[PDB]
């Protein structure tokens, strides 16, 4: 839905690099080096950023009921 | 319809055996596997003859009778609870009267929630069937 | 030219669901049913 | 010897590529798509 | 007789080297680094209003998992603590937040930098949440639409990773040693060969390979780990082991006088 | 009496038990009811 | 022009109304783009009909009846008119008498 | 054709392995425990408890 | 068991149950024990 | 309902007599049944979401023929072929092998 606060198995702060990792992979990098410059290491959050789905972008498509 | 998780095979602590596994406490409090879940009731009122309808209301004491043990507070005016309302199991969350056929003379038609359910008021939806009579559905939000 | 590789056997398949879709069957029939079936069953 | 022709509903079937098999042309024992419809498909639009 | 040397030290995370201790000592400072260790997290949060597409438990529970300046959190008081009722400045900490988006278009990104500390146990320093610069915007909490708002009034309270892991100061705590397996504690899976088929450890350098000619040391027990503590911005790292000893040494001393009162 | 909202438009106005289910401002047969002003609380957990 | 009743539309098909519009317009009137339809909407309820499993017609089937019968084998057709392709009558031709049998 | 009675001196649930248990013991759920019900008759020596 | 339920009794013979379990559960999870993708992979020799 | 309680204990299908038992309750928390793990061959269950049986007498006779007759340990040699049907099972083999 959203990027999650935290990485679920080691608990790193990754809610932050969101916007980072898309801009990263605006330049046309690839996956494993966008990673690499966010500092990401362990690959729990490596599988925590990179597989991600935004689905909040769809649920903003709706007109708002207020 | 799923989520990556690490995972270790390992026979650790014999908690584990005969397919059962050993789940990661502060993962879970991180929000791994965390779900929302609705539930929605339904409920119409019913036309007996030339004027002889239900209505829905907020039963009273007296006036009305065949009363719930459940509490009837929540409800509003027009005995519609409001969005946003924490609530138990076996409340009344829609109440309906219906008149007695030919003071003292109404049957409590409300429905309750279901007394193995909690959860917090998500929506509440008021409009007309087919026919035109009253028709309100309210969906329970909870999380797992 | 040159060999058919398996990716052209994919692109030949997303071809195939694009025009398609998955549900494809249930819209055909149905769509068949209403622009011919009830026109020659009124005219039986 | 025996020729059936069947224009019936209901049933099921499943598409195949073509393999060339008429021992007239050296395309024989080879598919008939090509890089070019591959190219076409792409593209979107046949070139006229 | 312990000894202690740092390899790396920076603001968020320390690789350093423990040796001349047991290696219960160094496992339940470890231990105590990732559980025991007391810091300031969002516990009670009430929504006044919120007309986003995202739950309110859901929103709850990402602002639970914010990390908040948790530097001068040993002068508060739990909770149980406190006579007040309820809470009271001397016990919480009250960050507000308010958010909108105007206008037919766009989207609102509203991150973790518009909270602001509405009240606390001055003059101490906590409640602040954590920013990396000065700049950066945080943590992303929600996005909003035309005419979405959000209006949240949270409490902070003290806790520790036990209750609930989002009072965990630490991410991760790598923790090795014996890098050449000299004292036979695990026994190497393989193939073909058991040396060229495992990768070499990242501290394989700090410690001499055996000889082949060596003989097996029955008498040598683990006396070097290697250890490297991050933490989430909450705690600076030195912070962090620092209090998990004093955390370790509390326990002892209560254990002790808890002996003593016994008689 | 209640507050109500619009399910087209989402129009807020107020109903009193008398007035048919209906939108004041586009007709709309499909109404939600606003939301409580009650504060509610959560456990951050 | 005179009313004999209302049939029910299949989504997604093409007399439904969210066959065009685009997804600014699904979106505009609560409907997921994802959705592929394919299925009844009946009193509010999304009803979905399972395809029916039989067999063929106008074709002939011979079979092997068990031994404890008369008959030997079984030659039958489902004869079905194809105006419509429903089924009309059951034919069947039967070889009484097992070998060496009545 | 009969109804009308209230009878709770049954449970029914899901298991799960248990190495620290003795061989003929059984862990149960305190809402479970609560939910179900023994009568025991009072004595002398049984009173306080 | 069969001996220990012949020569002692049910009570011995149940209590043996969880003595062996808590031993053996101890000692295997301050050992360890898994399985993995490569032990199911045999050397060149066996495969040829 | 309190420790040391004898309960019966069943999964259904019950297809032999040692499918329901008697079992003496220990209270401990969440909402999952627990059992020894070598009881499950007997009952032959798995925990992959399987559901159980409970029932409690409510008399000193029955309490008695529960305690007495369809304990557990008595279960553990089964007349159907003279050994016994419960053994060392699943991770506790493995480790004392
Ligand atoms: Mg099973
Ligand atoms: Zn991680
Ligand atoms: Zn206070
Ligand atoms: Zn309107």
């Amino acid at each position: 839905m959203i990027i999650p606060v935290r990485c679920f198995s080691c608990g790193k702060v990754v809610g932050d690099k969101w916007d980072a990792y898309l801009r990263l992979l605006e330049e046309g990098k690839q996956e494993g080096d966008a990673l690499d410059e966010l500092k990401l290491k362990r690959y729990c959050c490596r599988r925590m950023v990179l597989t991600h789905v935004d689905l909040i972008e769809k649920f903003l498509r709706y007109n708002p009921l207020e | 319809a799923g989520q990556n998780a690490i995972v270790a095979i390992a026979c650790y602590s014999g908690y584990n055996q005969e397919d059962s596994m050993i789940m990661n406490q502060s993962s879970i409090d991180r929000g791994l596997f965390r779900s929302l879940f609705f539930r929605s009731y339904m409920d119409q009122e019913k036309r007996f003859g030339i004027s002889i309808v239900e209505e829905f209301e907020k039963p009273t004491r007296a006036t009305t009778l065949r009363l719930k043990h459940g509490t009837y507070e929540k409800l509003d005016e027009d005995g519609l609870i409001a969005p946003g309302v924490r609530v138990s199991g076996d409340d009344i969350i829609i109440g309906k009267t219906t008149p007695i056929p030919p003071y003292h003379t109404k049957r409590d038609a409300s429905t309750p929630l279901r007394s193995t359910e909690n959860g917090i008021v998500d929506q509440v939806l008021l409009t007309t069937n087919q026919e035109g009579l009253k028709f309100v559905k309210v969906r329970m939000r909870t999380t797992k | 030219d040159d060999t058919i590789t398996t990716e052209d056997c994919w692109t030949v398949i997303s071809a195939f669901f694009e025009e398609k879709g998955l549900v494809s069957q249930q819209l055909d029939s149905f769509d068949e049913f209403m622009e011919t079936s009830i026109q020659d069953l009124v005219w039986e | 010897r025996e020729f059936k022709i069947f224009t019936d509903v209901g049933r099921v079937y499943r598409p195949l590529f073509i393999v060339e098999d008429d021992e007239s042309k050296d395309n024989k024992g080879e598919l008939r798509i090509t890089k070019e419809h591959i190219r076409k498909i792409q593209q979107g639009y046949d070139d006229d | 007789e312990p000894k202690v040397n740092i390899i790396n030290a920076q603001d968020d995370e320390v690789e350093l080297m423990l040796s001349d201790v047991n290696l219960s000592l160094a496992n339940s400072l470890r231990r105590t680094m990732l559980a025991e260790v007391p810091t300031l997290a969002i516990d009670l949060v009430e929504i006044k209003m919120n007309t986003s597409v995202l739950a309110d438990e859901f929103i709850s529970h990402r602002l639970g998992l914010i990390p908040l300046v948790s530097e001068d959190v040993e002068e508060m008081k739990y909770s149980r603590d406190c006579t007040c009722e309820d809470y009271c400045d001397e016990c919480s900490v009250v960050l507000e937040l308010s958010a909108r988006h105007e206008g037919e278009e766009g989207t609102t990104d509203v991150y973790s930098s518009s909270l602001i500390k509405v009240s606390g146990p001055g003059n101490l320093n906590v409640g602040e949440p954590v920013r990396r610069d000065d700049y950066d915007q945080g943590i992303l909490l929600c996005k909003l639409r035309n005419h979405q708002e959000l209006n949240i009034r949270c409490i902070a309270k003290k806790g520790i990773a036990k209750e609930h892991a989002k009072w965990s100061p630490c991410s991760a705590i790598a923790f090795e040693y014996d890098p050449h397996n000299k004292l036979k504690h695990t026994d190497f899976w393989f193939e073909v060969d058991a040396k060229k088929e495992w990768p070499d450890s990242k501290y394989a350098t700090w410690e001499e390979p055996p000889k082949p000619g060596e003989v097996f040391d029955y008498k040598a027990k683990p006396n070097r780990f290697y250890m490297t503590v991050e933490t989430t911005g909450s705690l600076k790292a030195n912070q962090v082991f620092s209090r998990g000893i004093k955390t370790l040494q509390e326990k002892l001393a209560n254990v002790l006088f808890e002996l003593e009162n016994s008689r | 009496g209640v507050k109500y909202t619009c399910g087209a438009c989402a129009h807020n106005f107020s109903l009193n038990k008398s007035d048919p289910v209906r939108c004041k401002e586009c007709g709309h047969r499909v109404i939600y009811k606003a939301r409580t002003k009650r504060m509610i609380q959560f456990d951050a957990r | 022009k005179v009313h004999i009743g209302k049939v029910p539309i299949m989504l997604r098909s093409k007399f439904c109304s969210l066959r065009t519009l685009d997804e600014v317009d699904l979106y505009k009137m609560k409907e997921c783009p994802y959705d592929m339809g394919g299925y009844f909407v009946i009193n509010g309820s999304e009803k979905v009909l399972i395809a029916q499993e039989r067999s063929a017609a106008n074709i002939v089937q011979v079979f092997k009846k068990a031994a404890p019968s008369p008959i030997s084998h079984v030659a039958e057709i489902r004869s079905a008119l194809e105006k419509g392709s429903r089924l009309i009558s059951t034919m069947q031709i039967k070889l009484y008498g097992r070998e060496d049998k009545g | 054709n009969l109804m009308g009675k209230r009878v709770d001196f049954s449970a029914r649930t899901v298991i799960s392995g248990d190495p620290n248990l003795e061989l003929d013991q059984v862990g149960v759920p305190i809402s479970i425990a609560k939910t179900l019900s023994y009568p025991e008759t009072v004595t002398q020596y049984n009173i306080h408890r | 068991i069969h001996t220990v339920m012949r020569e002692k009794g049910p009570k011995i013979c149940a209590e043996l149950f969880g003595n062996i379990q808590k031993v053996v559960n101890y000692w295997l999870l301050h050992n360890g024990f898994s399985i993995g993708i490569g032990d199911a992979i045999a050397d060149a020799s066996t495969m040829k | 309902l309190m420790d040391d309680d004898p309960v019966l204990f069943n999964r259904q299908p019950s297809l032999h007599k040692m499918s329901m038992m008697a079992h003496r309750v220990k209270v401990m928390p969440y909402s999952t049944f627990r059992l020894n793990l070598s009881v499950t061959s007997p009952y032959n269950a798995d925990f992959d979401g399987d559901e159980m049986n409970l029932h409690v007498p409510q008399s000193e006779e029955t309490r008695a023929e529960l305690s007495q007759l369809c304990a557990v340990p008595l279960q553990i040699v089964s007349p159907q072929s003279n050994k016994p049907v419960m053994g060392i099972v699943q991770d506790t083999l493995c480790g004392v092998r």
